[PDB]
C-alpha cells in the first residue's frame, strides 16, 4: 500500500518541482508522455518521429505538439560557454 | 546468471547521402551502423539473434 | 552508459518476452558519439585559410 | 512434432518458417537445434526440439478455433473491474500470456469500450498491438491475405 503514495508523491513533487519555469502537472505529464512516445519511436522504429506523425500518435493536434515541444525549453545559464568554452560568461 | 546478451558483426550501409550534398543541406556525414545482437538464455536456451 | 540500462531492464522485464530490439538503447551510444564530434576541444573546426 | 518446412506457431511472434533442424552440439552433446524464422521481426531462433513444447511452440488455428474466438467476441455479459488500473493490469497479463481465445477477449473488450469510452494513446497503443498480433494470426489461421483478414475482423466486431 505505502509504494503507492510513495511512487505519487516523488512524482508529484518532481513535477512541480524541478524547472526554473514552473510547469503544471498536466502539461507535465503530456510533455512526458510526447517524450516517452517520441523516445519509443526512436527506439523501435527508427526514423526520426516527424511532428505530424507524433501527433497522429499523440492523437492531437500538430500545433498542440509545437507548442508543448516550445514549452518544454529550459534555461541554459547565463555563465557557461563563451560560444565554446567556459573563458567568459555567457552574460557578458 | 541465467541469461546473456552478446555482439557480433560491426556492419556499414552506404551514406545515406554523398558529401557536396551533405555540406550544402546542414547534415552530418554519415553511414548506419548495423549490429548482430543475441540474446542467450541459460535455463531453458535459446538464442535471440 | 548502455550496458547500464540493458543490464538494468534485464531483471525488471519478464523473461519468455523479450528480445535485443527491446533490450537496447541507442541513444545513448549516439549521444556520446554526437557531444563528441560537436564541443570537445579536440573535434576541432577545421582551419582552411 | 515439429518437422522442415512446418509452418509452425511461436509465441509471441506468430507463424514462422523452419529453416533445418540443426545439429549445433553443445558441451560434446549434439542437440537437435532447429532453426525457425518469422516475417515481421526478420529474426532467427534457433530452439532444441526437446524442449520444444516447454517453450509451447504452438499450432495454428484451424476452424474450431476460429469459431471459438469468434463465440468469445461475441459473447456478451462482459464487465470488468471499476478501478481502470485492475483492469489494465489484468488485461496486460492476459495479452502478455498470448493465448487467442485471451487476445479476442482483450480485444473485443477494448472494441466495446473504445466504441463510446474512449481510451488514452497508450490504452489503444495496447489495442493496436494486440490487433496486429491477432490479426496476424488469423491471416495465417484462415491464410486469408492480413487485408482481408482486417475487413473480416471489423465485419465481425459490429456482429
Amino acid at each position: 500500500y505505502a509504494t503507492w503514495w510513495i511512487r505519487q508523491a516523488i512524482t508529484r513533487a518532481m513535477a512541480d518541482q524541478a524547472r526554473t519555469i514552473r510547469i503544471p502537472v498536466h502539461m507535465v505529464e503530456v510533455i512526458n508522455k510526447l517524450g516517452r512516445i517520441q523516445r519509443e519511436l526512436l527506439q523501435d522504429l527508427g526514423r526520426e518521429p516527424t511532428p505530424e506523425e507524433l501527433a497522429k500518435e499523440m492523437d492531437i493536434t500538430p500545433e498542440k505538439v509545437l507548442e508543448i515541444q516550445q514549452y518544454a525549453r529550459e534555461p541554459i545559464s547565463l555563465d557557461q560557454t563563451i560560444g565554446d568554452e567556459g573563458d567568459s560568461q555567457l552574460g557578458d | 546468471g541465467s541469461m546473456s546478451l552478446s555482439f557480433s558483426d560491426p556492419r556499414f550501409d552506404d551514406v545515406k547521402a554523398p558529401v557536396d550534398e551533405c555540406k550544402d543541406k546542414d547534415m552530418t556525414y554519415a553511414a548506419p551502423l548495423f549490429v548482430t545482437a543475441e540474446f542467450i538464455n541459460n535455463n531453458t536456451g535459446e538464442i535471440k539473434s | 552508459r548502455m550496458e547500464r540500462v540493458v543490464r538494468e531492464r534485464m531483471t525488471t522485464q519478464d523473461v519468455e518476452a523479450i528480445t535485443p530490439q527491446t533490450l537496447i538503447n541507442i541513444r545513448p551510444v549516439v549521444a556520446a558519439i554526437k557531444e563528441f564530434f560537436g564541443t570537445s576541444q579536440l573535434s576541432q573546426f577545421m582551419d582552411q585559410n | 512434432i515439429f518437422k522442415v518446412g512446418d509452418t509452425v506457431v511461436y509465441p509471441h511472434h506468430g507463424a514462422a518458417l523452419v529453416e533445418a533442424i540443426e545439429t549445433r552440439t553443445i558441451k560434446g552433446e549434439q542437440k537437435e537445434y532447429l532453426v525457425l524464422k518469422v516475417a515481421q521481426g526478420d529474426l532467427t531462433v534457433r530452439v532444441p526440439a526437446e524442449n520444444a513444447e516447454y517453450v509451447g511452440v504452438r499450432d495454428v488455428v484451424g476452424q474450431e478455433g476460429l469459431d471459438k474466438v469468434f463465440q468469445v467476441l461475441r459473447a456478451p455479459h462482459t464487465e470488468e473491474p471499476t478501478n481502470w488500473s485492475r483492469r489494465y493490469k489484468a488485461n496486460l497479463e492476459k495479452l502478455a500470456s498470448g493465448d487467442v481465445n485471451k487476445v479476442a477477449e482483450v480485444v473485443r473488450d477494448l472494441w466495446r469500450r473504445d466504441q463510446e469510452r474512449g481510451l488514452s494513446a497508450g490504452e489503444k497503443r495496447m489495442l493496436a498491438k494486440a490487433r496486429q498480433i491477432l490479426v496476424g494470426e488469423l491471416a495465417l489461421a484462415e491464410s486469408t491475405d492480413d487485408a482481408k483478414a482486417e475487413t473480416i475482423l471489423d465485419e465481425v466486431l459490429a456482429a
